[PDB]
């Protein structure tokens, strides 16, 4: 589904700024997929299941093996998320993509089980510290590019005007 | 031993500003995943991610009906990061 | 009554990552300030914002001595920041 | 200081995805460097002097208007990053700069007064705040570039590694 970059294409990009990328038949690329779909006290996130399809389709055909782990809580999604971290696939790797869809509020994104009075919240901050230099060494000097679908808040992110 | 620096080459793409909704049809999905995946189908194999995710953004800049802005975040990539889509 | 994006528009260039330390030279001055200002002189004509910024982050990818990552925040630009410098 | 873009240079650039520029006769562009340099009890930052020249005259050279403010607490910072907001001169302006030097924490960056019992902070979300659509409507579709030195921390911000 993605246009392709011509070999010609290729040739006019590449020169010292630009991130490596290892050969096509012995790089084993990675990338993992969290959507929260049904939760204990929020509403079913209704077409969840498109937005799966999509960005699961996208990230195989850039060439990314994707994983795909579904109605987590923020101590599930840490699990995964240290689990992918470890796995020696990104050694033989030149970058990894994290997807993650669920309901998010300020301090982060919504596990399956939150709710105002018993908060269930992975924080952007943890997702970053599980992914670094330290907790994932596989991924050094590789682009790591993490990519959310969730609100950041309740308000409709707004001003009016008259004139 | 040897130095590293702990964090670097991340790049961060979120739905929407601080404090802020984003927004998704119930049959259709969420805008900004399917506006992403347009421009990454459109766009991969001509322009590095900061590009496009610069490109989604604008997209999204008439705040016409359900506005939201989505946001690039703790950007440390040190250079380009091209996908060479068929590459 | 008309509706606008609340943010939109803006770009932070800050001298490290969260939690890090950055440096200042107690007769150079900061490192960060002295590498943006000398990255601004010479692509100010040719690249936009983020570029240079991205190129002063490359500047120091390597963590040799007192170590640090510049990070770019919170970004809405939806258009290329060109200065046009002579314009 | 700064290398021209030439005419030539400019035209190459030039399609729809570039912020438009103003008449260089008409336009007030405006800039605020707020730098402090002495605080109550955190050490003195010797070379600033250094930063605010460098950053003064490259500002200038980009056609700005520079005002320099030192050593604010950050209720005076909030003041004047407010009254800055508010200047006329942005309505026929087409971007602005914005640069904080001090002293800085995890929380943000550190007024005059600052101490770990009694905190003096600036935060990064509150200068965002007083520059955005609503606080600010003369920069609206605006770029409005932050530049910050400071520490986010007092890590050394790496990992070690044997091999």
């Amino acid at each position: 589904n993605v246009k392709l970059c011509s070999l010609e294409e290729a040739q006019r990009i590449w020169s010292a700024e630009i991130y490596p990328i290892m050969d096509k038949s012995s790089r084993t690329r990675l990338a993992l997929i969290i959507c929260n779909e049904e939760f204990d006290s929020i509403p079913r996130r209704t077409g969840a299941e498109v937005d799966i399809t999509g960005m699961t389709m996208l990230l195989q055909n850039l060439g990314y093996s994707v994983d795909v782990k579904k109605n987590l809580t923020a101590s599930d999604m840490t699990t995964e998320l240290e689990a992918f971290a470890h796995r020696p696939e990104h050694k033989t790797s030149d970058s990894t993509f994290l997807v993650f869809m669920s309901h998010g509020i300020r301090e982060g994104i919504c596990g399956k089980k939150h709710s105002e009075q018993v908060p269930d919240i992975l924080q952007l901050n943890a997702i970053f510290n599980m992914l670094n230099t330290k907790n994932c060494p596989s991924l050094k000097d590789k682009p790591k590019v993490i990519i959310i679908q969730a609100c950041k808040g309740d308000s409709p992110g707004v001003v009016w005007f008259k004139d | 031993i040897k130095k590293a620096h702990i964090e670097k080459d991340f790049i961060a793409f979120c739905s929407s500003t601080p404090d802020n909704v984003s927004w998704r049809h119930p049959t259709m999905g969420s805008v900004f995943i399917g506006r992403l995946i347009e421009h990454m189908q459109e766009y991969a194999c001509s322009c590095d991610v900061e590009e496009i995710f610069r490109k989604v953004r604008f997209s999204f800049e008439q705040p016409d009906g359900r506005a939201q802005m989505p946001t690039t975040e703790r950007v440390t990539l040190t250079r380009c990061f091209y996908l060479f889509p068929g590459h």
